[PDB]
């Protein structure tokens, strides 16, 4: 008898539908509240969050609908463009969206009447992650099913292709080089590319399969995070391409895994969907246990607020976050 | 607007229609505190209104003390001290029962940055905070919680010791008149400090020895020695 | 020693006992038993439970002739200043805790060792003492030890618990009752009514 004391969310927000990904904006939009996005069944809402941690003149969570899309398709994953701001004279909404018809979406808005969206086809799979470029704002790069990593321009033409040997499973630029690409293989697999000389730097491999998320530190660019099987993995580079460490994230799978965007040292892991309830774990590395474990009706996404040690995870027609200290 | 603004062409008007009627809220804000900059009536605005954004109420109140700091710029560093400690004593006597409005944290944090940058006595803030009637506990919670967070201002100012120097005098003046605090806290109050300097004592050493440090740890050890006869 | 402090007080603070009670403490043990005990003589003892945390702490580590010392400490305290049906309830626990402690070492070493009741513990941190004239006065240099052995701690025993039957049969007399002798005791369990007990305590004293 240890009872697993899982903490209540310390907000929820109801949702009209179905949560099926979350992801807040990591860039700067000049507003003082946090954007965040999520998508549903058709749907991609994008929403203004205000914490009391951030701001004395809010109780609690003040949460605003800023505009609703309507997608027509599940929505997978979203990935918010650095050109999104909200304070500029002509506010500038632009984001990505990988649906469960194997296209991405690039979103562009004024949040008045300007609302258009661009196709872009090429993926053969399901794509499982896609991401911009930070700094630049002018590329995407998807990884899917079809075993490709695949980057783009706004235009929606292919400008580079990389053939993984299987499917990849998550995809992140380096937090301060506009050429260096992570690309995570379900068969345990990291593999680092540069742009500019088409090549492969350097491959990490799990010790666990298979591999389902990866995240580079934008705190420590030295450091890669991911979850393959049950456990958690993490590595320290260049030092080794053996992992630092590697300990027990979730009894029935790890699905996902994200740095903190305010601490180097604090990540988050989902457990696979069960029936019921996943469970949602907050690590911190000085420590052996999770700081926190938290549960999600059918958890989907997961997210870092850009300052905050916040995180969130959708789940049902909710939002679930949870605040942990410092 | 009469005192600050008479050579103003636009005041004769403002002062004319201020006094033909009286006006709500919204319109004493947009058509008059905003325009003329007025942080102190804007804060009075917000308060009256049950308005509360903290963000506003810390910009308000660090134009406030900015402002007083440049109506004094001709006036020698004691004066100018002085000017600000009755114009905070004054303002947080009529907030400091409302924490909404008076944001301790930031004005502490805030006030103690205006004492480096001036080279004014350490004792000015927790002086000042206690006129308001900030209790003793409530001001080294505090105190205690910007020591904590390790900010990098006060290294980069090549002061790391000013806190600890602070919250010295704080505790300090708690030991010469135990009468600040409650005789129903005094007890668990005491033990705090005790619990607290034993900390403050562990990092000191953790720094490098220098003559300021070695001097604030002979501070800290004659304090807690103290404290020990008063629990 | 200072981060040992703050180590104690943090691992207090969060409710984290079970690591204080594991740890090593190589060379630092006595710095720790001090440190606690320090902090258990300086705080209520109703609020924080540093003497059950001291006597956890000496029973895992087979420790029992300290653990008893300190539950006896504990409930001699309590006894003081802690006159409620409460505080006679944890005081005769404590001396039970003492007793059993003392039962499990070899009867050559059960005694506890006591400073005679009118050693002034000076709280640590107290100013010292000055005479009308301001000079400090000279510490008695002779605290006077009391070596109790397990008969005495029983007739301690049998004296808290006579004292709890009391305030359990009229809790007006918990405050009354913590502060007799066994003489004044018998005179009120007589007037209580309770003659078995009486006798009981006429015949251990």
């Amino acid at each position: 008898m240890k009872q697993d004391s899982a903490s209540n969310a310390t907000y929820t927000v109801d949702c009209e539908d179905y949560v099926h990904v979350v992801e807040f904006n990591p860039f700067d939009s000049g507003e003082a509240g946090s954007l965040l996005a999520y998508g549903g069944i058709s749907y991609v809402v994008i929403a203004s969050c205000r914490f009391q941690e951030e701001d004395s003149t809010v109780e609690g969570i003040e949460f605003k609908t800023l505009k609703t899309f309507h997608h027509g398709e599940r929505v997978v994953a979203i990935a918010w463009s650095p050109e999104t701001r909200c304070d500029a004279l002509l506010p500038l909404l632009r984001f990505a969206t990988a649906a469960g018809d194997k296209k991405i979406r690039i979103f562009t808005s004024d949040f008045q009447d300007k609302n258009e969206y661009k196709v872009i086809e090429g993926h053969s799979g399901y794509i499982n992650d896609l991401v911009f470029c930070s700094p630049e704002g002018t590329d995407i790069a998807s990884v899917g099913d079809d075993h490709t990593c695949r980057i783009w321009d706004l235009d929606g033409k292919q400008i580079a292709m990389f053939i993984l040997r299987s499917p990849g499973m998550s995809v992140a630029w380096h937090p301060e080089g506009a050429f260096k690409l992570m690309v995570a293989e379900k068969t345990g697999t990291i593999r680092f590319y540069d742009l500019t000389t088409h090549q492969a730097i350097l491959s990490l491999e799990s010790v666990q399969v298979p591999l389902m998320s990866a995240d580079w530190c934008v705190r420590n660019t030295l450091r890669i995070g991911a979850v393959a099987g049950n456990d958690w993995i993490i590595w320290e580079m260049p030092r080794s391409s053996y992992p630092q460490d590697n300990k027990p994230a979730h009894a029935d799978r790890a699905r996902m895994f994200r740095w903190s965007k305010c601490n180097e040292n604090v990540f988050a892991t989902t457990g696979y969907p069960g029936k019921m309830k996943s469970q949602i774990a907050i690590h911190h590395l000085a420590h052996p246990q999770p700081i926190l474990i938290g549960t999600a009706p059918v958890g989907s996404g997961l997210s870092w607020h850009r300052r905050l040690p916040l995180c969130v995870v959708g789940g049902y027609r909710k939002l679930f976050f949870w605040l942990t200290e410092m | 607007l009469t005192r600050q603004y008479s050579h103003h062409s636009t005041v004769g008007d403002a002062v004319s229609q201020l006094d033909s009627q009286l006006m709500d809220i919204t319109k004493m804000f947009g058509q008059y505190a905003d325009p003329f900059r007025l942080s102190e009536c804007k804060l009075a605005i917000i308060h009256c209104a049950g308005h509360s954004d903290p963000i506003l109420v810390q910009t308000l109140w660090q134009d406030i003390i900015d402002k007083e700091l440049s109506d004094s710029m001709g006036n020698s560093s004691v004066d100018r001290m002085q000017s600000l400690h009755l114009k905070i004593t004054s303002l947080g006597k009529i907030y400091a029962s409302t924490p909404r409005y008076f944001p301790l944290e930031f004005l502490v944090k805030y006030l103690e940055q205006q004492v480096c940058n001036f080279s004014w006595d350490a004792g000015f803030v927790t002086y000042t905070m206690q006129e308001i009637n900030v209790p003793v506990p409530k001001l080294l919670e505090v105190y205690d919680h910007l020591f904590k967070a390790r900010d990098p201002w006060w290294s980069r100012m090549k002061k790391p010791l000013h806190l600890l120097e602070s919250i010295y005098i704080l505790l300090s003046g708690y030991v010469q008149e135990p009468s600040k605090v409650p005789s129903y806290e005094r007890r668990r109050f005491t033990t705090l400090c005790l619990d607290a300097i034993s900390c403050y004592l562990v990092e000191l050493q953790s720094m490098d020895p220098a003559p300021a440090l070695l001097n604030t740890v002979s501070n800290f050890k004659s304090l807690q020695a103290k404290l020990e006869r008063l629990s | 020693l200072d981060c040992l402090r703050q180590l104690v007080v943090v691992l207090c603070e969060r409710s984290q006992l079970q690591d204080l009670v594991e740890f090593p403490y190589v060379n630092l043990h006595n710095e720790v038993v001090g440190i606690i005990e320090s902090r258990a003589r300086a705080v209520d003892l109703m609020t924080h439970n540093y003497y059950e945390l001291l006597y956890a702490f000496h029973i895992y580590r087979h420790n029992y002739r300290k653990a008893g010392s300190v539950m006896f400490e504990y409930g001699m305290r309590l006894g003081r200043e802690v006159r409620t049906l409460r505080g006679l309830q944890k005081q005769v626990n404590s001396y039970l805790a003492c007793l059993n402690c003392l039962r499990l070492i070899r009867p050559e070493y059960a005694w506890i060792v006591q400073p005679v009741s009118g050693a002034v513990y000076e709280r640590p941190g107290a100013s010292p003492k000055r005479n009308y004239d301001g000079e400090s006065s000279a510490v008695p240099s002779s605290s006077q030890i009391e070596i109790l052995e397990l008969r005495d701690l029983e007739k301690e025993y049998v004296l808290a618990q006579t004292r709890l039957t009391l305030a359990k049969h009229n809790p007006s007399t918990a405050a009354i009752a913590g502060s007799s002798a066994a003489e004044e005791m018998v005179a009120l369990l007589v007037q209580a009514g309770l003659f078995d007990t009486a006798i009981s305590l006429c015949q251990t004293f």
